[PDB]
């Protein structure tokens, strides 16, 4: 429910408000591949002209290193859920022995 | 989620410093959180062979889910049986009234 | 000597003549039970 | 629709709280 | 030796012996405990009030009912409802005494757990039986094959028997029957004025339900009959001295059975509980089913009832059929009626659930002997 | 054209505009007739006093309130009410200005009759229009769902609300609020060796309950701390210059409304009001409910009461779910603010009862058009 | 152009594109209506809900599903859900995209009449392909041969097919998957005290029967140690916060495909159909029906059907030849994989019914086209 540069400019921050698993789950499904980078800095003409498509690889392609950031991110937070969930369950145990 | 960690640290630690001075603090809390999780499983294990050689099994043998089941199931007969002896005494206090 | 106590084995009108056969009557004592 | 094809191709809430700063 | 029938309804307990046509005690089933604060000492100030007592001393208690919807919630208030039924109204001794009970369809077990603990070891009977109040009514009403609408203070079920089968998958039940009707009555006398709030009010608005309201044929014509002339207005008096009148209330207060969406209930009427629980049977008994439209219970005593019942399913079913509701003037008292047959019954005496068998068994044989 | 606002409460009558934080008109609902023999001639006696008026002049006055518990008994007396409350307090015709009014849940409709009949003959207006006093209050916290408890001076009503959803069913009554508390610090300053009898000293027991009470959070070490120790205690300087001293009455007060046993009621408190209205509701919605507690009207104003109401309602909700009450500063008039919401609003323009729809529906159209 | 892939289920309907491996947009078939009065007035209250907005809003909403055993009895619902199917979940052009349906077989004809004409004068397609789900879930198993159990959530069927070839005189359907078990489920937790009876409550005993239930390897054993030790209690948390604990209902619940006679059912279990569904074909072929029992569907996904599967079979089968149950990780959305294959596939797209042929031939050509 925004623009593709709050998107983007999101990602670059790391900001973990509304990026939960699924979401990032779906981005990295979604990778941008080989061809499709070539063909993006291939382009010359005029940037208004392509899709909101092609607008989002760019504005991802701009931070150096995306994909990176995006795995960190998500595994930071299912480290966190993780966390959560174990450490007072070990704990439990430990205690029950 | 320890082994991808650490792996995560070791790819920010080969890249660009913009992605270090953002989330190398979040790796290193989460893989101390982590290696912290492990010396509480491996005193998990020390309490396991203190309870296999305590409940005289074996060690190799021992299951603490069906030890912890035991003593779920165990506790709640006990209630069971200490709520329908209290309730046999109160029918015979009325019985006698 | 309570344990051996519980939980010890055990030591081991007149005739209603009819000239009818019982289903009929059966039959009608049914039939006029609903009226 | 065909119709509709050749068609195509050719303040409550702030001014309550100015006020209620009146009394 | 005599048996017991004790329907202990919602709202009215009904107990008596075997072979016996009308119920020897029939009395509303209240605790009641005094709120204020007692300044003359001695004369008997009892710390509780059971049955008619409570009913007559109501205007310095506050009354409780045990049963909510057929389900049991205070145990020690309905200990007390046992031993004011066996000690006070029958004057009989419950441990030489065989004491069959009813209960709704699809009651928690946990509920017949404890009536059977209480029935064995409180008042520990030589028998107990629990049965199944629309079987009741079916015995009551002398045929075989039927369907039941019982609708009582709490409870409202819908049974379907063929030839003496019950279907156990085609049994409905409803929470909506005399006292959601009280309370709603209550919620819509306060449109006229007149306000009731205590549970000592309570038995006032009964008795108000009881005396004046009746079920209307067609509910919108109706409507119009009383907005435009005031012919059905009706007076009652009150037991301050105040005169009362009430009009649409006669019958906006019964039509939260057929409307059962006036107290915010998504369920649907009482005809279409019957409707889906006639084609939830199988096909061939149906128009059996048809013929045979038994009713009971207090709240099917409204002298409007069996029309509008009949209006209802002949809209509902397919005009080559003849509905027939059987509705009894004496259906208020029939399911201790055929609890009375039934603990009458030469082939009923092998069904028990004895002592021995309990004493054998836990309190568990009661899911595995009744239905 | 500006709408008007005009909560007319048993205590306070809460007039104004549309759109303002203060009612423009903030007066006690009385009339004053007087009762002693007037000797001197001329200066400018008046035979009623409203508002005031008669507050300034209450020493020689008896004072009348026309609305008792939401139900206006006397007419002419809320005519004179709402004649003081147009031509006086905000100088302004009653023929040019729609009249949104409020209201108390499960009010008799003759009421509603009366005061429609009212403003469209003796104070003729382009429009009226009869609202319920929780929506406002919800309106005034700013969001959607919630349950509200209201309570003013003759009326605490408990309404809860989804999505803009209220549950009929759910709507709970209950007549305790400041002018039963009054009636009870009268009772209890006697104690003390105080006396107030009159109407006048009415207004001086009310400004007692106002300045110097408090919720206790715990009633037991409340007075465990006010029998130990003279700290909780505190002065008073009465108009003839007299001084009184209060100790355990400044929290023995408002405890009735979480116990209202000490006037003799038979119905619960207001947090078991709350929790009630809650379980009444469907299941999905409570963990929504529980969060958004609302609080309005001048009873609230103790400042102990949304700790001791969390902790209740926490003790009485399972553990698993945040007990968050809304206890703003300024819920002594939010009742007024969310009227101030609602009449501002675009799509209220098409719901007012207009001069045209009264004359071919009599007095009858505010049921079928209101709540 | 990609093709659609729309499984419209009883339960849950399962759309995406054609090629992809997972189904984007997943959510159950429901239609929500308001059942309350709305008194707040703005804010866009809408008179219907579908998908996951009903699912949450569920506590003020009646909520109906339009399939009932894979007949759509209401279609201005199931035209409300390809509305939202379409133009809200996956954001497409229906008229630019084939669509590839799924259908039960043994289905009446006039239903397939209605999804062809509304999905092609409503949703005009270029081309739309009704097919058999059992036939996607072979290809979803990547083999040609095989029996196929399928069961959604109204509808068991199994059809056995060899070398491409399903034989149609094999073909059995049985109308009970968990739809009925997830009735049966409320009907059974009314014994332990818990009482469901609205539509929005059905949706928790579904989670209930989807998050804890599990089918038995052996069921007199199961109950023998469910009533011995409590170790096969397991609980459950409510949205209200309140915390339950079910024991044999884990896996009573599941055993009424294996046993249909719970809910009054005469036909005998899946196992027995699929022994059947086998013995009714030629002799030559029943070899590779043994070893290649395909299952689908969400009914499948408890965590203890294969074994107990295997068992029966085993136990039906003769012993001197192998039999395996081909149950993979994401039997939940087979239905969809296979239809994602196939509407990949080359040589489908002859198969197509065109917009052209179905001016030329009516609503007729779905018979002869399809299966
Ligand atoms: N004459 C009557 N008209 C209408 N309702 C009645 C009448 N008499 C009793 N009732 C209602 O029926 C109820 C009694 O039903 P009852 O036969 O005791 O069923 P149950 O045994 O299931 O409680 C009472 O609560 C009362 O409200
Ligand atoms: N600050 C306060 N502390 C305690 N009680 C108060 C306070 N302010 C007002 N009250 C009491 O709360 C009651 C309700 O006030 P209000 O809702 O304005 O009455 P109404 O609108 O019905 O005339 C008043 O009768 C008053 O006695
Ligand atoms: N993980 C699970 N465990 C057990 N039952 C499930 C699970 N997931 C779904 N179900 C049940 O299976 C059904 C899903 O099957 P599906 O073929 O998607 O139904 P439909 O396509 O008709 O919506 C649901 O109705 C649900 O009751
Ligand atoms: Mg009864
Ligand atoms: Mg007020
Ligand atoms: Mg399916």
């Amino acid at each position: 429910k925004c623009s593709n540069e709050e998107v983007a400019a999101m990602i670059r921050a790391g900001d973990t408000t509304k990026f939960d698993v699924e979401v990032l789950k779906q981005l990295l499904k979604l990778l941008p591949e080989k061809h499709e980078i070539e063909n993006l800095r291939a382009f010359t003409e005029e940037r208004a002209k392509l899709a909101s498509a092609d607008h989002f690889y760019l504005l991802l392609l701009a931070i150096p290193c995306y994909q990176l950031r995006i795995e960190c991110m998500l595994l930071c937070e299912g480290a966190a859920a993780v966390l959560d969930m174990v450490r007072p369950k070990a704990q439990l145990v430990l205690a029950a022995c | 989620n320890l082994k991808k960690l650490l792996e995560t640290e070791r790819k920010v630690s080969a890249s660009v410093a913009e992605v270090q001075e953002q989330y190398t603090e979040r790796l290193q809390a989460s893989i101390s959180a982590f290696r912290a999780l492990d010396e509480l499983f491996e005193a998990i294990e020390q309490k396991q062979r203190e309870l296999a050689d305590y409940l005289c099994e074996d060690a190799q043998q021992l299951s603490l889910e069906d030890t912890f089941s035991t003593m779920k199931a165990f506790r709640d007969l006990f209630l069971r049986a200490l709520k329908e002896n209290k309730d046999r005494k109160e029918q015979a206090a009325k019985a006698e009234r | 000597s309570s344990i051996e106590r519980l939980f010890s084995f055990p030591a081991a009108e007149p005739k209603e003549i009819t000239f009818l056969d019982a289903k009929k009557s059966l039959n009608l004592n049914i039939f006029l039970k609903q009226f | 629709r065909k119709q509709q094809l050749a068609e195509e191709e050719a303040c409550v809430i702030d001014a309550l709280l100015a006020d209620i700063r009146k009394g | 030796t005599t048996a017991l029938v004790c329907d202990n309804g919602s709202g009215l307990v009904k107990a008596g012996f075997a072979g016996d046509d009308a119920p020897r005690a029939v009395f509303p089933s209240i605790v009641g405990r005094p709120r204020h604060q007692g300044v003359m000492v001695g004369m008997g100030q009892k710390d509780s009030y059971v049955g008619d007592e409570a009913q007559s001393k109501r205007g310095i208690l506050t009354l409780k009912y045990p049963i909510e919807h057929g389900i049991i919630t205070n145990w020690d208030d309905m200990e007390k409802i046992w031993h004011h039924t066996f000690y006070n109204e029958l004057r009989v001794a419950p441990e030489e005494h065989p004491t069959l009970l009813t209960e709704a369809p699809l009651n928690p077990k946990a509920n017949r757990e404890k009536m059977t603990q209480i029935m064995f070891e409180t008042f520990n009977v030589p028998a107990m039986y629990v049965a199944i109040q629309a079987v009741l009514s079916l015995y009551a009403s002398g045929r075989t094959t039927g369907i039941v609408l019982d609708s009582g203070d709490g409870v409202t079920h819908n049974v379907p028997i063929y030839e003496g089968y019950a279907l156990p998958h085609a049994i409905m039940r409803l929470d909506l029957a005399g006292r959601d009707l009280t309370d709603y009555l209550m919620k819509i006398l306060t449109e006229r004025g007149y306000s009731f709030v205590t549970t000592a009010e309570r038995e006032i608005v009964r008795d108000i339900k009881e005396k004046l309201c009746y079920v209307a044929l067609d509910f919108e014509n109706e409507m119009a009959t009383a907005a435009s002339s005031s012919s059905l207005e009706k007076s009652y008096e009150l037991p301050d001295g105040q005169v009362i009148t009430i009009g649409n209330e006669r019958f906006r207060c019964p039509e939260t059975l057929f409307q059962p969406s006036f107290i915010g209930m998504e369920s649907a009427g009482i005809h279409e509980t019957t409707y889906n629980s006639i084609m939830k049977c199988d096909i061939d008994i149906r128009k059996d089913l048809y013929a045979n439209n038994v009713m009971s219970g207090g709240t099917t005593m409204y002298p409007g009832i069996a029309d509008r019942m009949q209006k209802e399913i002949t809209a509902l079913a397919p005009s080559t059929m003849k509905i027939k509701i059987i509705a009894p003037p004496e259906r208020k008292y029939s399911v201790w009626i055929g609890g009375s047959i039934l603990a009458s019954l030469s082939t009923f005496q092998q069904m028990w659930i004895t002592k021995q068998e309990y004493d054998e068994a836990g309190p568990s044989i009661v899911h595995r002997k009744c239905f």
